[PDB]
DNA sequence: TTTTTTTATGTACTCGTAGTGTCTGC
DNA sequence: GCAGACACTACGAGTACATA
C-alpha cells in the first residue's frame, strides 16, 4: 500500500503513458477502469489499462530508491501532468493515506486513488500456442486484411479476424460476407493447426502497437485469450467466440478462366469508370472476351469505359458485374505491379491475386450481373 | 388586398397626432381604443409613414425616400411589426423577445424606429410582460403602436406606461350615409347593421362584404321558425361555424330588442327585422328572456376567451339549456356576485 | 461505520436464496420450474412495484444461472462464484445501472461484449437495472442484440414502469409482474427481522408500519429503522404512533371522515396538523371534492373503487354505506363553495376552516 | 395475392414459400407469431442469412438495394425484412418499395411487418406487383367477443386444460394485450405442469395489464355496461391517454345520439342509421342506445360533457379524470345528482 | 429599357459571390431577404447581400461594355448556377421582363428576379470617422482583446467592442464585468475622438474578413452603423446603442504592489495548476512573497496543485484568488517575454501587461468567496 | 369497418451535424 | 507545417415531460 514512490524521466515515462492510455478516457463500465494501474516489483514500474477484456502493460525500468507498493492513479489526470511539466524534468512520485504525490522542481501535485484491490484484472490463462515473429510481417498481414474486415455485422462471426497457424505458415483471414481476403506467410518454425478470432479493437491494437525497428514480437494464444510481447509492451484480450466461415470454400478453388494485368491501369481504369456509375446501383460491369474488357456502368448517362486490348485472356465470353467500391479497395491494399484474376463463372467467386507472388489472395462475389 | 383605406373620420384624429409627433414631443406609446376594422391599423400605418420618412413635409410622407420605398415594399430594418402567426390567434413571448432585443441596435437607415403590435388584446400574458419594459423606457427615437377592443381588456401594467388615444366613432346619421355611398341597399338593414356593429362604419362595411349578412338572415329565419316551438336546436345548423362569437352576439342583441320592446324603448338595435323580435317578446316572458340572454352572452364570452375550446359542445348545450329553460317549472340562474 | 449496526436493513437483509424471498410465489415456482425442467427464454424482464424484489430476484437469477453445481433454482452459496455475486463482484454478472448509462454510446459497447466468451460461468448474464430509461437508440441497440442472442448470455432486465418500454422488446421477454406486497406478509417479514435483529417491538406498531409501508417492503423496513431511530432502540407502539402521525399525509380523508361525523373538534385538530405540515389548503379542498365525487360515484356502483385508491379502499367503502346520498350532495356543495369563496378570505387557513365550520353546521350533534 | 390469417399460414407454408410476405396486422404476438414460422421454414428450406432494416427518412436505402442486388460468399438465399412507420409507406416509400419490387429476385424472400393497410396504401402499384404472387397475412386483434375462442383453441393448441371460469378471467384481464396473454399462458403451463387449470390457479398469477382504447369505452357506455366502462376508463387513466381524446370521442357518438333521439320522434329508427352511415353493429349499438335512454339523461350527459370539458380548458383542472366516472354511471341506467352535473 | 448587359467570367465572381453569400438565404424571414443584389457602377458589378443586419458588397471589376442599372436575383440559384461550369465561364446576364438570362456557350438558364428598389440598401452618409487601417494593425487590436467580449450577457452594451479614436490614437475595449482588455495603436492620423459599439457578430463577421498586408483596410464609421472596405469587399453592422463604460476608472489608479516574471514561464504554471484545479470554477489562489509566487488550486475532490515561480516581486506579502481561464486568455494574447502584474489589494483587481512594451492593458478581477 | 387531442413557455435529453482546437506521425 | 485525424464543443431537431 503506501510507501510506494518512483523517481522517473519524462522521456522514460511519456511514451509508455502514450501507449497504456488506449481506450481509456471515455465513461467506464465501473469507477475504477479510468485510473491506471501502477505498480512497483523488483525495481521496475508496471503501468496497466484495462477495459473489461483489453489489457495493455508498459514496463519501466527504474535505477532510483523505490519500493514495492501499488495504487491506481486517474489517466487523463496522470497523463497530463506527466505532459505538462518541463522537458528534462524528473517526477518523484509517492503515497501517503489515499493521497498519491507527485513532485517536480517548484511543483507539487496530489492526486486521488483508488486501492488496488478493487482494480479488475485478466485471470490467468493456460496458453495453447506460443509464436514470435517480425513486426514487418505482422504489420503486412493486418494491412492486408483489415479493409475487408466486416463492421458492426449483426453477425459476430465476422467482425474481427482469424488467425490460422499450419504448419510452418501463419495465415490472416478476414471477411464481410461478401468480400474475402486472406494472407498468409512462412515464420521460420512449425506450429500446431490453430484457428483463433480476434476482436476489431484487438487487431486494432495490435497494428497501432507495432514498432518500425527490429523486434520479436512474442504472441501467445491460449483457450480464450491472447497476449502479444512488443519490447516492454504487453497486450491481452479476449477471443471472440463463434465458429468463422471456411475460407477454402468460396474462393474459387479450381478457376478456368483468368485476367492478367497491370494493378496501376486497372486502378486507373475502374477509378475512371467509377464516375460512371449511379450512387444508386453502384457497381460496374466488366465485358472480357479475347485478350479484350471493357468496364462500364449502370447510370442514366449510359457511359463506358474502353480499353480492351490492354488485357490477356485465354478464355470465352463473359460478362460479370461487380461493386466499384470492393475492387478499388482490393487494388489499392493489392499494391503490387502485376495482378491476376480468376473468373470461374459469371454467378460464381472471382479471385484476385498477385500475377508475381502468393503471399496474398482476395475472394469477390458478383452481385446479379 | 385589404391596405391602408383611408377613413374620412381618422382625418380629424390624424392630423392631430402627427402633430404632437411634428413639435417632437409626442408619447413614445399609443395605444389606440378604436373597434375592429374600424380604421385604427391604417391610421397606424400612416403615423409610422411620417415617423420612418427621412424627408417628410406636412401631414403626409414624402413618397420619394429610400424609406418610403422600402415602407411600400413591406420591408423595412427599422419598421418591426407584431401579429399573431398564421393559423394561430396569440402573439407568441418569442416574437415580442426577438424585436425587443433587435431594438437595441441602432436603426439601419439613420432614422427612427416603429414597433406595431397589430392587436394588444391578443397578447399572451408573458409576452405583455416581456413588452412592459420596452414600452417603460425605449432607447432613443423608438416609438411604439398597440391597437385594442378594450383598454381595460389588456394588463393592468402594460397599459399604465402609454398614451391613450380614443377613435370616437361618427354620428349615426355620418356612417349610414357613408355607407349609403358605399353600398346600395335599405336604410333599416344599414342601421340595423351599424348598431350591430356597435357604431363602427368599417365594421357594419365588412359584414356586408362578407357571407355575414346571409348568416344573419338564415339565423333570422331559423328564430322565426324556433320561436313558436322551441326547436331551439335547429338553431345549431346556423350558429356553428368560425364565426360563431359574431352569430352569438346578433342573438344577444335580438334579445335585447325583444326586451325593449317589452318595455317600450323607442330604438332598437334590430329595426329592419320587427316581426322576430315581435314573436320573440310576445312569446317568451321577460323573466326567462333575461336568463337565455345571460346565457347566450355568457357562451360567447367563453368561447371567445378559452382559446381551443369546441364549439360543438358549447353551442348544443347552450340551446339545450335554452330549450329546458323554456319549459314551465325550471328554476333560473342568478348572477353571481 | 462504527460499529455493525451502521447496516441499513434494506441493505443488509438482502435476500438470498429463493426461500428468502416472501409474497412473489407466482415468480418464484416458475423460476425454480424453469430452471429445473430446462425451459429457458432468451431474456427475461422483471416489473412491478417499487421495492417488492424485482433487483433482488434478479440477482437471485443471476447466481442460479452462474453455479458450476448446475443450473439450479437453489445455489449453494458455499463455492467461488456464488459469492463472488453477492459478496465483491463477479466477472461474468455484468449489472448495469442504465438510468447512469441511457447513451446509446454506453450500450454500444454493452453489446460489444456480448460476443465473448464467459469467464467462469457457462452463461454470461445481463441484469440491467431501471431499463424503462434507456434512450430510443439505446433501445434500438438492445433489440438488434436481442434479436438473435448466442446461447452464452442471457439477459435480465429489472424496471419499475413498463409502458415505456418498447413493444418489441416486451414481445421478446417474458416479463415477471410482481405484485405489492400483502399487509400480512410485510408484518410477518417485519417481525422475523426485528426479532432476529434483537430489536424489541410490540404487535401493534408493526401492523401500523406494514399499514404505512403501502405495500413495499423497502418502505416498511425505512419505516422500521426510523422507528428504531426514533427511541432508544425499541420499537414502541407510541413512538410509531407518533412518527406515522408526523408522517402522514392522509389529512384530507380523516378530515372527510371527522366532518361527516360531526366531531367539530376532531376537524380542528386535524386542520392544526395539516397547518403544521405546511399543506397547500386549496389543494386539501380539492382532494377534499375529488374524495366526495368518488364517494358518491361509489353509492352510484360500487365498481368506481380502481386500484388507484387500494390504500384507502375499505374507509372510503365503509363510509359510502353509512351515509345518505343527500348528505354528500349537501356537503359537496357546501365544500365548493367555500373553495370558491377561499381566495377572498382573510387567510387560507381561516378560509377552509370557515368552509369546514359551514359544512358541520348541517345536521350537527347534541 | 392469397390473403389469410395466422392460423392459415401454416399449410401455405407447406405448399411453398412464395416471393413476397405482407405481415399486416395491429397485434404485436401474431405479426411476431407469423413472422417466425416464415423465418423458420425459410431456414428449413435453405434461406440462411437473415437482414432486418427499418423503415425511415433515415434509413440507408441504397444499402437495402445493394443487399437485394448482391450475392452473398456464403448462403446465397437471403431474407429482408422491413418495418413499416405507424403511418405505413408514404408516397416517397411507396416509390421505394416499387423500385424494391423492380428488383425482386428468385433468390431473395422479402417480409414486410407493420401495421395494417389502408386502401390508398395498398392502391399504390407496388402492391399489386406484389400481389401478382405473394402472400397476405391479416394479424388482427380478435373482438371482445372472439378472444374466449382464440384463448381456448390456443390452450388446446398448447395441451392445458382451461375451463369457462379461467378463460373468463384471462380475457377480462388481458383484452387487446394477446402478447401478455399468452405470455400469462406460458406461465400458467409452467406454474402448474399437470395441465388443469381452474380458477384457484389462475386467480394468482393474472394482472390487469389490459390495453384499450377510447373506442372501447364509447361502445360499453352505449352497450350499458357500466363496470366494463369504469374499468376502460381506469385503464385508459393508468395507460396515461389524453383525456381530450376520451372527450371528442364521446362528444361525437353523444351528439349523434342526441339528434337521433330528437329525429325518432318522426322516423324509426332503421332510416335514421342509414342517413348518417351507421354500421351493422354500431346500428345494433346505437339502436339499444337509443331505446334505453330517453332526453333528459342526455341532455345531463351533454351538460356533464361540458362543464368536464370547460374545467379541462379554462380551468387547467385534474379533475377530468374522476368526473368522466359521472358520465360513465350516468348514461348507462342512473340518473345523477343534479349538483354533480351543473353545480 | 430593359438593358442589364452583365458580361462577367465565372471564375472571378465565384470567390466573392460565396463571401457575399455567407449567410445566403436560408431563413424564410422575407422573400426578399433570401437575395442577391447586383448593381452596375464605376464600371464594376456589385454583388449585395443582406438579412437587414449585416450586408456585404463585393466589386467586382467588368469585362465587357455594360448597362448600368440594378435587379436582385434568388442567391442560391445563383450560387449554384455558376459553381458547376466547368472551369471558366463567359456568364451574360439579361433583363427580359422580372428575369436574368444567363448564358455561357451553350448553357442558358433563368432566374426570376424582383426590382431593385424593394430591396434593403445604404446609400452614401456622412462618416463620422475614418480610419486607414494596415491590416497587422487591425488584426492585432482585435486579436488581442476578442477573448473579452461578453457572450449573451444582460448588460446589452457590453455585447461588442468598444473603438475609442482619440487624436492619432485607436483603442479597443472589451469587457465583460470580469475581465477587460485594452489595446491601442498609433494611426499617424489627426482623427476626432469618437466612440464606437460594434455588436459580438459584427467583429466576429469582420475579423473573418481581413488577410494580408498587401491590401490596407478602409473604415468608416457613422451615427448608426460601421462599414470596412478590405480590398474590394464591403462589410456594414450596425452600432450598438449602449453607452461603454470608462474604462480608464476601472483600471487600478495606484498599483503599488509590482510583479514581473517570464511569460512562458508564467503561462506554463497557470496550465499546470488549472490541468487539476475545479472543472467549472477555474480558480486559483496566488500568494506572492519576496521573489516568490506560490499558485495553488484545488477540486471537490480535493485534488490540490502547487506551484512556485521565481518573480521579480517589489511589494509586501498578499493573498489574492482569481480565476484561471482570463489569465490564460490574457497571457496567450500577450505573445510577450516579459508579464508585469500590478497588484493593489486582496480585494482589488489585477492589472496584467506586457513588461517590454506599453501597448495593451488587461483587468482581471479576483474572486471573492 | 372507420371513427376519435387545447393551448403557451419552459425544461431536459439524446442524437447527428457542424465547426473548430491541436498535434502526431504524415 | 499539416491536414487529417481526432477531440471536443456547440446548435438544431426531434421527443418527452411539467405547468397553468
Ligand atoms: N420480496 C422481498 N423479500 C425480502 N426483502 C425484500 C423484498 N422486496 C424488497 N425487499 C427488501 O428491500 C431491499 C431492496 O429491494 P429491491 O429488491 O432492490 O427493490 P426494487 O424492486 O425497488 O429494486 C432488499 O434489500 C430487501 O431487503
Ligand atoms: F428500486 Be428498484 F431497483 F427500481
Ligand atoms: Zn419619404
Ligand atoms: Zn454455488
Amino acid at each position: 500500500g503506501p510507501h510506494m514512490k518512483f523517481t522517473v524521466e519524462r522521456e522514460h515515462l511519456l511514451k509508455p503513458l502514450q501507449q497504456v492510455s488506449g481506450p481509456l478516457g471515455g465513461r467506464p463500465t465501473l469507477p475504477i477502469l479510468g485510473n491506471l494501474l501502477l505498480q512497483v516489483a523488483d525495481g521496475t514500474l508496471s503501468l496497466t489499462g484495462t477495459d473489461l477484456e483489453m489489457e495493455m502493460v508498459a514496463r519501466v525500468a527504474l535505477v532510483q530508491p523505490h519500493e514495492p507498493g501499488a495504487t491506481t492513479v486517474p489517466a487523463r489526470k496522470f497523463f497530463d501532468i506527466c505532459r505538462g511539466l518541463p522537458e528534462g524534468a524528473e517526477i518523484a512520485v509517492q503515497l501517503e493515506g489515499e493521497r498519491m504525490l507527485v513532485r517536480s522542481g517548484r511543483s507539487r501535485f496530489s492526486l486521488s486513488t483508488l486501492p488496488a484491490a478493487d482494480f479488475p484484472n485478466l485471470d490467468d490463462w493456460q496458453s495453447e500456442v506460443e509464436f514470435t515473429l517480425p513486426q514487418a510481417t505482422m504489420k503486412r498481414l493486418i494491412e492486408a486484411t483489415q479493409f475487408s474486415m466486416a463492421h458492426q455485422d449483426v453477425r459476430y462471426y465476422l467482425n474481427g479476424m482469424l488467425f490460422e497457424t499450419e504448419g510452418e505458415e501463419l495465415r490472416t483471414v478476414a471477411t464481410d460476407g461478401h468480400r474475402l481476403a486472406v494472407c498468409s506467410m512462412p515464420i521460420g518454425q512449425s506450429l500446431p493447426s490453430h484457428s483463433v478470432i480476434v476482436p476489431r479493437k484487438g487487431v486494432i491494437e495490435l497494428m497501432r502497437m507495432l514498432d518500425g525497428g527490429d523486434n520479436p514480437l512474442r504472441v501467445q494464444i491460449g483457450s480464450n485469450n491472447i497476449r502479444a510481447h512488443v519490447g516492454d509492451f504487453i497486450f491481452t484480450s479476449k477471443l471472440v467466440d463463434g465458429r468463422f466461415p471456411d475460407y477454402r470454400r468460396v474462393l474459387p478453388k479450381n478457376p478456368d478462366k483468368h485476367l492478367e494485368a497491370g494493378c496501376d491501369l486497372l486502378k486507373q481504369a475502374f477509378a475512371r469508370a467509377a464516375i460512371l456509375s449511379n450512387e444508386k446501383f453502384r457497381g460496374v460491369r466488366l465485358y472480357v472476351s479475347e485478350n479484350q474488357l471493357k468496364i462500364t456502368a449502370n447510370n442514366p448517362e449510359q457511359e463506358e469505359a474502353e480499353e480492351i486490348l490492354d488485357v490477356t485472356y485465354s478464355g470465352a465470353e463473359m460478362e460479370i458485374g461487380f461493386n466499384v467500391s470492393y475492387v478499388l479497395d482490393v487494388l489499392n491494399a493489392l499494391k503490387c505491379e502485376n495482378v491476376r484474376m480468376m473468373l470461374t463463372d459469371s454467378v460464381s467467386s472471382v479471385q484476385i491475386e498477385d500475377a508475381a507472388s502468393q503471399s496474398a489472395a482476395y475472394v469477390v462475389m458478383p452481385m446479379r450481373l | 388586398g385589404p391596405h391602408m383605406r383611408w377613413y374620412p373620420w381618422l382625418r380629424p384624429d390624424f392630423e392631430k397626432l402627427v402633430a404632437s409627433y411634428q413639435a417632437g414631443r409626442g408619447h413614445h406609446a399609443l395605444l389606440i381604443q378604436a373597434l375592429p376594422g374600424m380604421g385604427d391599423d391604417a391610421l397606424i400605418y400612416a403615423l409610422s409613414r411620417y415617423l420612418l420618412c427621412q424627408q417628410p413635409q406636412g401631414h403626409k410622407s414624402c413618397g420619394h425616400c429610400r424609406g418610403c420605398q422600402l415602407m411600400q415594399a413591406g420591408t423595412h430594418p427599422d419598421y418591426y411589426t407584431l401579429a399573431p402567426e398564421k393559423g394561430k390567434n396569440t402573439l407568441g413571448v418569442d416574437a415580442v423577445r426577438e424585436v425587443t432585443e433587435k431594438l437595441n441596435e441602432h436603426a439601419r437607415l439613420g432614422g427612427a424606429k416603429v414597433v406595431w403590435v397589430t392587436d394588444a388584446a391578443l397578447l399572451t400574458d408573458a409576452a405583455a410582460n416581456a413588452l412592459l419594459k420596452t414600452l417603460e423606457e425605449p432607447p432613443a427615437e423608438t416609438w411604439f403602436f398597440l391597437a385594442t377592443r378594450e383598454p381595460e381588456r389588456l394588463l393592468a401594467t402594460l397599459r399604465s406606461r402609454c398614451r391613450l388615444h380614443y377613435l370616437a366613432p361618427p354620428p349615426e346619421q355620418y356612417a349610414v350615409t357613408w355607407l349609403s355611398r358605399e353600398v346600395t341597399m335599405s336604410q333599416d338593414a344599414l342601421l340595423a347593421a351599424l348598431r350591430l356593429s356597435a357604431g363602427s362604419p368599417g365594421a357594419a362595411l365588412a359584414l356586408f362584404q362578407g357571407d355575414n349578412w346571409q348568416a344573419r338572415e338564415t339565423l333570422c329565419q331559423a328564430l322565426a321558425y324556433s320561436v313558436p316551438s322551441g326547436d331551439w336546436y335547429s338553431l345549431l345548423a346556423a350558429l356553428n361555424h368560425e364565426q360563431a362569437p359574431a352569430r352569438l352576439h346578433w342573438l344577444a342583441t335580438l334579445l335585447m330588442d325583444a326586451l325593449k320592446r317589452h318595455h317600450g324603448a323607442a330604438q332598437v338595435t334590430n329595426v329592419d327585422v320587427p316581426g322576430l323580435v315581435a314573436e320573440l317578446a310576445n312569446h317568451l316572458s321577460p323573466s326567462r328572456l333575461q336568463a337565455i340572454l345571460g346565457d347566450v352572452c355568457h357562451i360567447r364570452e367563453q368561447l371567445m376567451s378559452v382559446t381551443g375550446i369546441n364549439r360543438e359542445l358549447l353551442i348544443t348545450d347552450l340551446l339545450l339549456r335554452i330549450e329546458h329553460y323554456l319549459q314551465p317549472g325550471v328554476v333560473l340562474p342568478v348572477p353571481h356576485l | 461505520g462504527p460499529h455493525m449496526s451502521y447496516q441499513v436493513l434494506a441493505r443488509k437483509w438482502r435476500p438470498q436464496t429463493f426461500a428468502d424471498v416472501v409474497g412473489q410465489e407466482h415468480v418464484l415456482t416458475a423460476l425454480a420450474n424453469g430452471l429445473s425442467l430446462g425451459r429457458i427464454h432468451h431474456a427475461y424482464l422483471f416489473s412491478g412495484t417499487r421495492g417488492v424484489g424485482k433487483t433482488s430476484i434478479a440477482r437471485l437469477l443471476a447466481k442460479g444461472l452462474n453455479c458450476e453445481t448446475g443450473i439450479t433454482a437453489t445455489p449453494c452459496g458455499v463455492c467461488d462464484n456464488c459469492r463472488e455475486i453477492e459478496q465483491g463482484r463477479f466477472v461474468d454478472l455484468i449489472e448495469i445501472d442504465a438510468a447512469s448509462r441511457t447513451k446509446v454510446e454506453d450500450t454500444r459497447d454493452l453489446l460489444d461484449n456480448v460476443q465473448y466468451a464467459p469467464a467462469r460461468g457457462r452463461f454470461k448474464v445481463y441484469l440491467i437495472d431501471e431499463v424503462h430509461m434507456l434512450s430510443r437508440h439505446s433501445f434500438n441497440a438492445l433489440l438488434k442484440t436481442l434479436e438473435e442472442p448466442p446461447e452464452h448470455v442471457k439477459f435480465l432486465l429489472a424496471t419499475t414502469d413498463p409502458q415505456k418500454l418498447p413493444v418489441t422488446i416486451l414481445s421478446r421477454c417474458l416479463q415477471f409482474h410482481l405484485k405489492a406486497l400483502d399487509v400480512e406478509q410485510i408484518r410477518h417479514q417485519l417481525e422475523h427481522i426485528l426479532n432476529e435483529e434483537h430489536i424489541a417491538h410490540e404487535p401493534r406498531a408493526l401492523q401500523l408500519l406494514a399499514r404505512a409501508a403501502e405495500g413495499s417492503l423497502r418502505d416498511a423496513l425505512s419505516l422500521t429503522d426510523q422507528a428504531i431511530a426514533s427511541g432508544d432502540g425499541q420499537v414502541s407502539t407510541q413512538a410509531v404512533s407518533a412518527m406515522l402521525g408526523t408522517l402522514d399525509d392522509d389529512q384530507a380523508l380523516s378530515l372527510v371522515e371527522a366532518m361527516v361525523e360531526a366531531n367539530g373538534e376532531r376537524v380542528m385538530a386535524l386542520i392544526n396538523e395539516a397547518a403544521a405540515r405546511g399543506i397547500e389548503w386549496e389543494a386539501l379542498l380539492v382532494e377534499m371534492l375529488g374524495l366526495l365525487h368518488r364517494i358518491a360515484m361509489v353509492q352510484l356502483s360500487p365498481a368506481a373503487l380502481g386500484n388507484d385508491m387500494a390504500a384507502i379502499e375499505l374507509r372510503m367503502r365503509e363510509l359510502a354505506r353509512t351515509i345518505p346520498p343527500t348528505d354528500i350532495q349537501l356537503y359537496y356543495q357546501t365544500l365548493l363553495i367555500g373553495r370558491k369563496e377561499l381566495p377572498y378570505a382573510p387567510d387560507r387557513r381561516m378560509g377552509v376552516e370557515m368552509t369546514l365550520l359551514r359544512a358541520l353546521a348541517f345536521h350537527p350533534r347534541m | 395475392m392469397i390473403r389469410l390469417y395466422p392460423e392459415q399460414l401454416r399449410a401455405q407454408l407447406n405448399e411453398g414459400l412464395r416471393a413476397a410476405y405482407l405481415l399486416l396486422g395491429n397485434d404485436p404476438l401474431l405479426l411476431q407469431e407469423s413472422q417466425d414460422a416464415v423465418r423458420q421454414v425459410a431456414a428449413a428450406q435453405g434461406f440462411e442469412e437473415h437482414h432486418t432494416f427499418s423503415i425511415d427518412p433515415n434509413t440507408d436505402w441504397n444499402a437495402i438495394f445493394s443487399l437485394c442486388q448482391a450475392m452473398s460468399l456464403f448462403a446465397s438465399r437471403q431474407t429482408l425484412l422491413l418495418l413499416l412507420p405507424e403511418n405505413g409507406p408514404n408516397a416517397a416509400i411507396n416509390e421505394q418499395l416499387l423500385t424494391l419490387t423492380g428488383l425482386l429476385h428468385d433468390d431473395l424472400l422479402l417480409i414486410v411487418r407493420g401495421n395494417k393497410l389502408s386502401k390508398a396504401q395498398e392502391n399504390a402499384a407496388w402492391f399489386t406487383a406484389l400481389a401478382n404472387r405473394s402472400v397476405q397475412v391479416t394479424c388482427q386483434t380478435p373482438e371482445q367477443a372472439q378472444l374466449p375462442r382464440w384463448v381456448a383453441a390456443r390452450a388446446k393448441q398448447l395441451n392445458l386444460e382451461l375451463d369457462d371460469a379461467a378463460n373468463q378471467v384471462l380475457c377480462y384481464c388481458y383484452e387487446g394485450n394477446l402478447l401478455a396473454l399468452a405470455q400469462a399462458l406460458e406461465r400458467l403451463s409452467l406454474l402448474w405442469p399437470d395441465g388443469k387449470l381452474t380458477l384457484p390457479r389462475v386467480e394468482q398469477a393474472v394482472n390487469d395489464a389490459a390495453h384499450f382504447t377510447p373506442f372501447h369505452w364509447v361502445d360499453a357506455l352505449l352497450m350499458g355496461k357500466s363496470k366494463r366502462a369504469l374499468h376502460i376508463l381506469q385503464q385508459l387513466r393508468l395507460e396515461g391517454s389524453e383525456p381530450v381524446i376520451l372527450l371528442r370521442t364521446l362528444q361525437r357518438e353523444l351528439l349523434l345520439l342526441v339528434n337521433l333521439k330528437r329525429q325518432s320522434a318522426h322516423t324509426p329508427l332503421r332510416a335514421l342509421f342509414d342517413k348518417h352511415r351507421v354500421w351493422q353493429n354500431r346500428r345494433g349499438m346505437m339502436g339499444e342506445a337509443l331505446n334505453r335512454l330517453s332526453q333528459t339523461q342526455l341532455r345531463q350527459a351533454v351538460q356533464l360533457l361540458t362543464r368536464t370539458e370547460l374545467t379541462l380548458k379554462q380551468d387547467y383542472g385534474q379533475s377530468v379524470w374522476a368526473e368522466l366516472e359521472g358520465l360513465s354511471l350516468l348514461l348507462c341506467h342512473k340518473p345523477l345528482a343534479d349538483v354533480f352535473i351543473d353545480g
